[PDB]
This record gives structure tokens, sequence and C-alpha cells, in this order.
């Protein structure tokens, strides 16, 4: 690869992780709540 | 199921972090071919390979288990073990890239100025934090493996632990990226 491509792949993966983490955070809350109700 | 779905979210975070980590290994390798000709770099390479193959094996196994689990709850405790091992392995691999960035940085830049003292502080802070989170997850994991056989209270807790470890790992990955970028702009 080139360094321009690398820069793009970096940013894309970073954006994907930030999204996954936001989704995991939301699911954690939904699970902890459902667990509190039970 | 929210629990199974959370396992999937974590596995996929690890997976994507693994590609980010491999990208940093490559950027280091480019920098190292431009700056050096081994002085510990032979060993470093062998270590990079070893951890990389182990992470792949743990990721693949976790992929296996994610399939079974999708539909008592032991397959999710077992998967959690593999996710934790993947995170530990990734942490080792990230430490290797930290060693690599420092070696190269010392050849071409003084450690003062340019955000490097801060970079060093922040690396030490999140290294300590992720080691504590890993320790807490190992305690929780051993407890979960005991409470089975024989519910899903420590399962949800462990999801929380693993998530926090992932998040700290992401901070460390952002730091290594910044370090590599500084070196690239400097001599490439």
């Amino acid at each position: 690869r080139t360094w321009e491509e690398w820069d793009r792949a970096i940013a894309e993966y970073a954006r994907r992780i930030e999204e996954l983490i936001r989704a995991a955070q939301e699911q954690q809350r939904k699970n902890e709540e459902a667990l509190r109700e039970l | 199921s929210g629990i199974v779905q959370q396992q999937n979210n974590l596995l996929r975070a690890i997976e994507a972090q693994q590609h980010l980590l491999q990208l940093t290994v490559w950027g280091i390798k480019q920098l190292q071919a431009r700056i050096l000709s081994s002085g510990g770099w032979m060993e470093w390479d062998r270590e990079i390979n070893n951890y990389t193959s182990l992470i792949h094996s743990l990721i693949e196994e976790s992929q296996n288990q994610q399939e079974k689990n999708e539909q008592g709850g032991s397959g999710i405790v077992q998967q959690q073990n593999n996710l934790l091992r993947a995170i530990e392995a990734q942490q080792h691999l990230l430490q290797l890239t930290v060693w690599g960035i420092k070696q190269l940085q010392a050849r071409i830049l003084s450690g003062g100025s340019g955000g490097w003292m801060e970079w060093d502080r922040e690396i030490n802070n999140y290294t300590s934090l992720i080691h504590s989170l890993i320790e807490e997850s190992q305690n929780q994991q051993e407890k979960n493996e005991q409470e089975l056989l024989g519910g899903g209270s420590g399962i949800v807790q462990q999801q929380n632990n693993l998530l926090r470890a992932i998040e700290a790992q992401q901070h460390l990955l952002q730091l290594t990226v910044w370090g590599i970028k500084q070196l690239q702009a400097r001599i490439l």
C-alpha cells in the first residue's frame, strides 16, 4: 500500500471502532436495565 | 438476545482493532526500513508474528462460538474467555509497537518538544489502566467459570469489563497512530 491509502484505512477503521463502541455501550445499558427488572 | 448481540459487538470491535493494530505494524515496518539497517528488531519481528497468529486463532475461535451461541450459557462464558485472551494478546502486540515507535523516535528526534513527553505520559497512563482492566476481567472470568456447573449476572458484568478494556485499547491505538504519523512526516 501507499501512505495515502494507509491514512485512509486508519481513519476508516477508527470510525468503525468508534461506532462499534457506541453500539456496545448502548447494548450494555439495555442489558443492565433488563437485568435490573429481572 | 441482547447478550449474544453484545458478544458480537465486542468481537467485532476486537476484530476491527486487530486491523488497526496490523496497520500500525506496517507503518512501523516502513519507518524502520527507512531509518535502520537489527539491534532487537529480529526478535521484535518474531514477536510481532507470534502474537499476530495467536490473535487470529483466538478471533477465529470466537467467530466459531458466536455462531453456536446465536439462536445453558456456558458457550458464552467460554467465548468471553477467548475475547479476553484476544484483548491480552492485542495488548502485548500494542506494547511491541510502542517499543518500536520509541526506538525509531530516539534515532531522529529528541524526546523533548513536539508533544512527545505528553505522548509518553498518556501511553503510561493507559498501559496501567488497561492492565488493571485486564486483571479485573481475569478475576471476573475465573469467578464466572466457577459459578457455572452450576446465573447471567457475572456474564453482563464481564461484558462491561471487556468493553472498558476495548475502550482503553482504543486510546492506546490512537496514541501509536499519532506517534507513527509524527515519524512519517519527519523522515518520510
